[PDB]
């Protein structure tokens, strides 16, 4: 069945990079959009950014748009976001989702700052 | 008599429109574009192409009305832009045509190995069965359908057109019923697939265009229509309004499927609560997979059966001109209704179709449509200003050049602006002086008023587009952008094709030719 597996997040120094992996299974890829969602302890999700199924087009929030890249692999069935510059701000759990819509939620990771 | 019988009617008319439209309706909405785009930018990105079909089909419809003949694109460049122009849209229209119907059948026999559902009959002697050449791949396939549908329309015009209403009817009523339970579905859900965090239009009207740059092939059903002209009882009044009802009645169904039904099939796919089942239990998402293959293979089946029957009017006009032998002239003297022209085409579809794959098939189409389209718009700018029959005295001669510049103003923008290899330096300027070269053309074109003799052409009466100054030079540059997008892959085969249109054209057709003879 559809089932979302992410890892890559953990304590990181100040104005550094990350990139989460978000390894899907039972389906291809390519066939659904793959969102990515924020949460942080005292507020509710907050969105990040969404590739498109077919094509490899990107959006993202206004609050991280440029500032994160959002990639794809096809042959490892892989979704990758890529965080160039990190700020307290994102500090929060990482989920990934499938879907043209929050459909599935992935299990989850924590990133924080130093 | 040798005569085409008039049997045909308005509901007709739309009936065939609809039906050859939602078959490469739902062919794209099956397709990989459907996934692409969320479900109300796919529906808003419907509606503009179908605002640019409809910029199409208003020309179309004018020059239908006024000058009914079955040759459609055919006959109007033969008249406006002149022979040889014609020969060349008129070949690559029934190359078009023919294409289709055969990528359809293709496409259509595997799934419909049995009744529904994409099961199989297991079947003997008629089952895909790859030719064992030492080094050839082909896979040669069952293409009766073709032979069938070859057969339907050699049995006359309301007989075929009778068996197409009650196809396309029956392919509407389901599409209706299934609309109405996905919107049943979604309400009881209260749409909360819907809640899209990008929010609609996530890619802003950059995408909408993007998204209506593929979506336009699937308006490509009132050519058709305009090819079955002869057909109808009086062409003037139900053309237009047969053509304006057909893309009306497609594009909102375009875009209630893609807002109910494909803008949320992820969602009932991925959604852990699977509401498909709980709302119908166990069957679940399997009868609704049934339910929506049906629609789909009804729609295919309509457009299968519809596509065939432009292509030997056609055939008969050019044989009619001159440009074809008599072969495809004479008509059946019980059906009244092109049959050995009808025959030839069908073989010609069935073998394309039984020999090459539907993934190769679908890679030599779309050009041909194009090029009749923009070859009407000419035609529009060119028979209501400056007709070729019969203030200023240089009036006709500067008219002329002025669409002449808006035609190479036009190809220079729209390939200016479609061409990122160039360097931005020239790039600029090859844009700029065409866009003005352009302004210029539609300056003076305004300037100058309609000629009053465009009251003679064709018949009195009759539709005639809204804008025509503008309208049509959009329409144009519309489709001139989509021919420029289009890649080498499908340009290199309709090359090919063209130039052995020209050899035949050459060969014969210029020595033996009617007007030229
Ligand atoms: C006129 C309209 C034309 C266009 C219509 C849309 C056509 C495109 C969608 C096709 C569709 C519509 C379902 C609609 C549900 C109800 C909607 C409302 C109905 C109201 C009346 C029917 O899909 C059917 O199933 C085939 C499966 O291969 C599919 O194949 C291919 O065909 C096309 C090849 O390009 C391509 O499009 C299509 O995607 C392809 O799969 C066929 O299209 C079809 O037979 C999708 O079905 C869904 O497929 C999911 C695959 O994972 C499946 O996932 C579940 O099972 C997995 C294990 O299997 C498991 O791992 C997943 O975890 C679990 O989630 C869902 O259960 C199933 O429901
Ligand atoms: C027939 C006509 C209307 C089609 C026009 C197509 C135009 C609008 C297409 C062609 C290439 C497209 C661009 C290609 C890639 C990207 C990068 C993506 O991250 C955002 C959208 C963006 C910037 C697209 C916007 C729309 C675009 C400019």
């Amino acid at each position: 069945q559809v089932q979302l597996v992410e890892s890559g997040g953990g304590l990181v120094q100040a104005g550094g990079s990350l990139r989460l992996s978000c390894a899907a299974s039972g389906f291809p890829v390519n066939m659904y959009w793959m969102h990515w969602y924020r949460q942080a302890p005292g507020k509710e999700r907050e969105w990040v950014a969404a590739i498109q199924s077919y094509g490899q087009w990107t959006a993202y929030a206004d609050s991280v748009k440029g500032r994160f890249t959002i990639s794809r692999d096809n042959a490892k069935n892989t979704v990758y976001l890529q965080m160039n510059s990190l700020k307290p701000e994102d500090t929060a759990v990482y989920y990934c989702a499938v879907g043209v819509g929050g459909y599935y939620l992935g299990q989850g990771t924590q990133v924080t700052v130093s | 008599p040798h005569q085409l019988a008039k049997k045909l009617s308005a509901v007709d008319l739309v009936a065939i429109g609809v039906g050859t439209t939602i078959g490469a309706g739902v062919y794209i909405l099956v397709g990989t574009v459907a996934r692409e785009h969320t479900g109300p930018a796919l529906a808003v990105s419907f509606f503009i192409a179908g605002v640019a079909a409809a910029l199409s089909a208003c020309c179309y419809a004018e020059l239908a009305s006024r000058c009914p003949s079955a040759g459609s694109a055919y006959h109007y460049a033969y008249i406006c832009l002149g022979e040889g122009i014609a020969w060349l849209v008129g070949w690559a229209l029934v190359l078009d045509y023919t294409i289709g119907g055969s990528a359809i059948a293709r496409g259509i026999t595997p799934n419909l190995a049995s009744f529904f559902g994409g099961l199989d009959n297991l079947p003997v002697f008629l089952a895909r069965q790859t030719i064992p050449g030492v080094g050839i791949v082909v896979d040669p396939c069952a293409a009766l359908l073709i032979m069938i549908v070859t057969i339907l329309l050699c049995f006359g015009i309301k007989e075929s057109s009778t068996v197409q209403a009650i196809v396309t009817s029956v392919n509407v009523c389901t599409l209706v019923f299934i609309i109405v339970v996905g919107g049943y579905l979604a309400c009881k859900t209260g749409w909360v697939g819907y809640d899209l965090p990008s929010g609609y239009f996530p890619f802003g009207l950059n995408g909408i265009l993007a998204g209506s740059a593929v979506v336009f092939f699937s308006y490509i059903g009132f050519d058709t229509v305009t090819s079955t002209a002869e057909e109808v009882k009086n062409p003037q009044r139900d053309l237009p309004l047969g053509i304006g009802i057909a893309l009306l009645i497609c594009c909102i169904l375009y875009m209630l499927l893609s807002v109910v039904i494909v803008g949320l099939v992820p969602y009932y796919s991925l959604n852990p609560d699977t509401p498909i089942s709980s709302a119908f239990g166990d069957s679940g998402m399997q009868w609704a997979a049934y339910i929506l293959t049906t629609g789909a293979i009804t729609a295919l089946c309509a457009s299968l059966l519809g596509s065939l029957l432009a292509q030997p009017r056609i055939f008969m006009a050019m044989a009619r001109d001159g440009l074809l032998p008599a072969f495809f002239s004479e008509i059946s003297p019980r059906t009244q209704v092109p049959v050995k022209s009808t025959i030839a085409i069908g073989v010609l579809a069935a073998a394309l179709a039984f020999f090459m794959d539907v993934a190769q098939l679908s890679e030599m189409v779309s050009v041909g449509t194009l090029m009749a389209f923009t070859a009407v718009a000419v035609c529009v700018l060119v028979l209501r200003y400056v007709p070729p029959d019969g203030y200023f005295g240089k009036r006709r001669k500067i008219a002329a050049w002025s669409i002449a510049l808006v035609c190479i103003g036009v190809l220079g923008l729209a390939s200016a602006a479609s061409a990122e290899r160039l360097p931005s330096f020239p790039r600029f300027t090859i844009c700029g002086v065409s866009a003005v070269i352009l302004l210029g053309s539609l300056i003076t074109l305004g300037y100058i008023d309609e000629d009053e003799e465009r009251h003679n052409f064709g018949h009195k009466g009759g539709f005639l587009c809204p804008f025509v100054p503008y309208l049509p030079v959009l329409c144009i540059l519309i489709n001139t952008y989509l021919i420029i997008n289009i890649g080498a892959g499908t340009w290199i085969r309709v090359l090919i094709w063209l130039l052995i249109g020209s050899m035949i054209y050459i060969f014969y057709g210029r020595s033996h030719s009617l007007l030229n003879n």
